[PDB]
């Protein structure tokens, strides 16, 4: 099937364009900065000393809840810990295809 | 009142050793067993049940533009005063709009309007009130202030204490002041208005021995409720609509009757340093104390104590064997 | 069930991991810097694509071949294009997939 290639994919092409600078939505007051929260909770994980945890059962789990969109809650957090977010795969899902509607519009 | 009631919980935020800024705001969640508390630099967070566990937080304005002024909620979240914006989030963190303005350069005070919770107006120490569509998170239209305005309550009126001790009485369907009522000499330090009462605190630094009370219904000011050790900060109960309760710069509280002032219940807050903020729940079971150490006391009866009308759980994240791994390669 | 081709779908996580991750190993913005940085050019030439007029080319197939070729290190050359237009760089998937396993072996020691 290919889903979670093809979601990997949408992230790297939701996520990070040079185009969303001086963007509301996209700074820590913005309605899609949890999206940016969600890559650091699934692929910028690290243990406690700092050290990268770059498990890819955790990666592609979270990846295939996101596709399936489940009614299970996360906690985002910034990496200042200033910013907590309760999001469940359901929301996320909703709010990545919401942003990819964006760039094809 | 009740005689059971004790300190629950006490928490310090910000945690000791970074600093010693406490919270600029406090609000019971009336949807959601939550307490939220506002700080400077913008910063939000909220805290769960009789433990006040930390739940969820986000910022509002970047850490330039101060504290955080006040809270108001919402069916759809929370929404948030900032001293050059106005913020909405999820209870559950997520931001819905933020609203910024030529026109928000002071804002102090929002009060909701004439549309139940789908309108609110937001003033300060400005010239210009902004009226804004909650659900839409668009600026409405915009209206002068009369006089600069620091604090809003609303009950059959919109309350709203200026800088000189008086008291606004504006209707929130035309905006028009109807009445303004000099509650104190020279300023308010404290103010509420519940079931048709406005109840301040103020002085003419130095604060007054009473509570001063106007009748909303009958639109007169009523007898002050005296209070010998100076009154400081005061709220109305929810659920019984004549009583208030006071409490001094240091924590000594006391229960009232408007009807009746002169039959009262003591109690005394242990807190190490002057009350800063004071609150109560919409249940009527439990109100915080904050003082200027950044203490966080919870009060209620420790069998009892809950928040809200529907004291509900909230959304949450989620061995012999547990062998092992696999990195990214 | 999820069924995913191995390669391409740990690739495309290995860059994920890498990107915008910011400091790093008491190295400031090293997401931003060395090796890093032309990683981070390669995923907007791949994903970030835009005709005239800035509307994004969203094609999966052009996608999925340079993720190909990225992982074979083939010796065909692709033109990078910092994010102000300004500076093109030159190199080869060969040369990308050697600082592509360098960055990826950063986070891994």
């Amino acid at each position: 099937n290919g889903r979670i290639a093809r979601s990997l994919m949408k992230l790297l092409t939701i996520l990070e364009r040079g185009d969303y600078d001086g963007v509301p939505s996209w700074s820590e007051t913005g309605d899609r900065y949890q999206l940016k929260l969600f890559r650091d909770y699934v692929f910028h994980r690290v243990d406690a000393d700092g050290k990268p945890n770059l498990s890819i059962g955790h990666m592609l789990t979270c990846m295939s809840k996101l596709e399936a969109g489940v009614d299970e809650n996360i906690l985002l957090t910034s990496r200042d810990n200033e910013t907590v977010f309760v999001l469940s795969y359901r929301e996320l899902r909703q709010m990545y295809d919401r942003a990819f509607n964006e760039l094809v519009k | 009142m009740d005689a059971d009631w004790d300190e629950v919980t006490r928490i310090a935020y910000p945690a000791p050793g970074t600093f010693p800024r406490p919270a600029t705001a406090v609000a019971f969640d009336p949807i959601a067993e939550l307490l939220w508390a506002g700080f400077d630099r913008g910063r939000v967070c909220s805290f769960y049940g009789r433990d006040l566990t930390r739940y969820t937080a986000f910022k509002i304005q970047p850490a330039s533009e101060g504290p955080v002024r006040q809270f108001l909620f919402h069916d759809k979240g929370v929404i948030v005063l900032g001293t050059r914006s106005v913020h909405m989030a999820m209870r559950r963190g997520p931001a819905l709009w933020n609203i910024r303005h030529e026109n928000m350069k002071d804002l102090r005070c929002m009060s909701f309007t004439s549309k139940g919770t789908q309108e609110i107006i937001v003033a300060g120490w400005q010239d210009t009130m902004l009226v804004i569509d909650v659900l839409k998170g668009d600026i409405i239209k915009q209206i002068p202030a009369q006089h600069h305005y620091s604090i809003m309550k609303k009950s059959r009126y919109i309350c709203a204490a200026t800088k000189t001790g008086s008291v606004d009485l504006i209707d929130p369907l035309s905006f028009k002041i109807v009445r303004s009522w000099q509650a104190h000499a020279s300023y308010i330090n404290d103010m509420d208005a519940q079931n048709d009462f406005i109840v301040t605190c103020g002085g003419s630094y130095m604060l007054d021995p009473y509570v001063n009370v106007f009748d909303l219904k009958n639109m007169a000011s009523m007898k002050p409720m005296p209070f010998p050790p100076l009154a400081a900060h005061v709220r109305l109960h929810p659920r019984m609509l004549t009583t208030a309760i006071v409490t001094s710069q240091h924590g000594q509280m006391h229960v009232v009757d408007i009807m009746n002032p002169n039959s009262s219940t003591v109690r005394y807050a242990n807190i190490s340093s002057y009350v800063k903020l004071f609150e109560i729940a919409p249940s009527g079971e439990a109100l915080v104390i904050g003082d200027a150490d950044c203490n966080i006391h919870l009060w209620g009866s420790p069998t009892k104590i809950h928040f809200t009308d529907m004291a509900i759980p909230i959304e949450l994240p989620e061995p012999v064997l547990d062998w092992s791994e696999t990195p990214l390669s």
